């Protein structure tokens, strides 16, 4: 986050595994994996998208 | 089998004998600094990053100092196998964000009512006759260093709210269980006089805390203050509280969440200022019993 | 590092040496009574009352002699925590009863497709990206001692059924996943010539077992015979079978159930005779991964 130090806010970063309709609002994205990011507290947020797949490898 | 106990002598000029004559003990007579004697009643803190299921959150009270826990085999009333969804249901769900203005009188929600339409937790709740769960409630409200205002977040066991009519206990099921939208406190009591089509809704007066008690004493309940100059959020860890080890989640709401503006919101010199408040609730130690066809309660 | 192996001499007038020259082993050359040598391929029995969850059932084959089991930590591809509903999903669900007549050509179902709308199992299936489960399939068909007829019940891994058009692999998702109603085999192949609004459905011919193979050889699959003079029911215990430890339940059907009349139904001298067949399937050792919003596949 590259705003002024006087800026505050909370964001949600979501990863949804495939199969369903891609999330269109926060109500849906919140049902998958997600992290809440306090930009006023941390300038950087890190989310790990864990490996979840039917196959052992995904095509590039 | 005489019991010889000691008296506490006051005015001096020392043992008294008591014998129980009845088989039933109910027939017996009664036998009789900053440190808080009831440490558990003064909103003890969890003394970061809270991860539940696939959800993560980055000022935390444990209600009554009791962490959520599963039913002990010693205190299990039902005999059928308990369903424990685990990470499927025990995860953080984010309710609809509300708007805090200079004129807001407060907001309220019921648990487990507010999570009845939340993923697999709602499915398990409506598929089972009995359900039990604690909660982690995370209230989020951020504002600049030039904003001022304070919110009191209270977790009330058996949060019963007063009605709006001369008829006692007349609030209908639909209005008493609004879901994730919850309801709002009011600054005054307005009597519903529509005898033809009564609203049958609550009329929670803020300074009466919606139940005929002064709001100033609501701090006896588990609570946390979000003071905008100090902190952004508030975490409340609520254990399962009830007169039973497990009950019906559709019939009974175990907890109520109340957010009241203790200090009104204000900013610079803009009379038009509003900041969102976002609630994120994760049920904890969920367990359900009595699987059958799904319940579909009446709406509107 | 020479390998000296022994030859098996035939015509006599005895060791041969082999050395691997490449680092990759794929470069290596190939090294080379009633008792059934493949005991597991001859439909081994469970050698009463089957209770799963809150369901009880009062002639049982274990497919490939492999009981259903949970994923070993050694063979877990996904890294997120697995949801195991347990008794909530692992219970007997009864599908719609079908009618066996003198003219029936057979019935088929797909698993997990047939249980997609079955209580909490369907909810878990549609809420998760990955799912895995074995099954216990109980086919029930009772008739008097004066009825005659035989049914062959086959559990086929990767039961792919032929289409009904000149276009290859043209059966659409909706027709390939009918749910608990399943589908019926046909006595002959009828080509769909409606190029404007093609049915895009299967045309499973009974004597071709719906896949271009002679039905007589379907007994190589796990199977059980319900001979009306002998037994009422058939139990098939199917382990999870796939090229992967866990897959998508909405995309892929791991098993197919086929019921074919091996001997036609007959009774006394009434040409009009019909007896019901009831399927009861309990998923076993269910585990799901990848929780997100619920999947809602297209229908009709």
């Amino acid at each position: 986050f590259c705003g002024s130090m006087m800026a505050t806010g909370k964001l949600l970063v979501s990863y949804a595994p495939p199969g369903a309709e891609a999330p269109k609002s926060r109500k849906e994205a919140m049902l998958g994996t997600h992290v809440i990011w306090d930009i006023g507290l941390q300038s950087s947020c890190t989310m790990v998208v864990p490996w979840i797949s039917n196959t052992t490898y995904r095509l590039t | 089998g005489a019991q010889v106990s000691s008296q506490k002598v006051g005015a001096h000029e020392i043992n008294y004998t008591t014998i129980n004559y009845y088989r039933d003990s109910a027939s017996n007579a009664a036998s009789k600094d900053f440190a808080q004697d009831p440490s558990k009643f003064t909103e003890p803190v969890k003394d970061m990053q809270l991860t539940l299921g696939n959800s993560t959150i980055t000022n935390s009270v444990v209600a009554y100092g009791r962490w959520p826990e599963y039913i002990k085999d010693s205190e299990a009333n039902p005999v059928d196998q308990p369903t424990e969804p685990a990470v499927a249901a025990c995860r953080f769900y984010t309710l609809d964000t509300v708007t805090w203005r200079k004129e807001s009188r407060g907001w309220w929600w019921k648990l487990p009512d507010a999570l009845k339409d939340m993923g697999l937790f709602g499915q398990n709740m409506f598929y089972h006759y009995l359900g039990r769960a604690g909660y982690t409630v995370h209230v989020q409200c951020n504002a600049s260093k030039f904003h001022q205002g304070a919110l009191g977040v209270f977790a009330v066991p058996e949060m019963c709210l007063a009605g709006d009519s001369t008829t006692h206990m007349f609030t209908k099921y639909e209005n008493a269980n609004p879901g994730e939208k919850g309801g709002e406190f009011k600054g005054s009591f307005t009597l519903d006089t529509n005898a033809t089509n009564p609203a049958r809704n609550f009329c929670p007066v803020d300074y009466l805390f919606g139940s005929g008690v002064l709001a100033g004493n609501a701090f006896v309940y588990p609570h946390q203050i979000i003071n905008l100059r100090t902190n952004n959020c508030a975490t409340l860890v609520l254990p399962y509280v009830n007169s039973l080890s497990i009950d019906s989640m559709t019939k009974h709401n175990n907890w109520g969440i109340a957010i009241l503006p203790l200090a009104p919101l204000d900013f610079a010199t803009e009379s038009s200022t509003e900041i969102p408040i976002t609630l994120t609730i994760a049920p904890m130690c969920c367990e359900f019993n009595g699987l059958r066809n799904i319940t579909v309660p009446r709406t509107q």
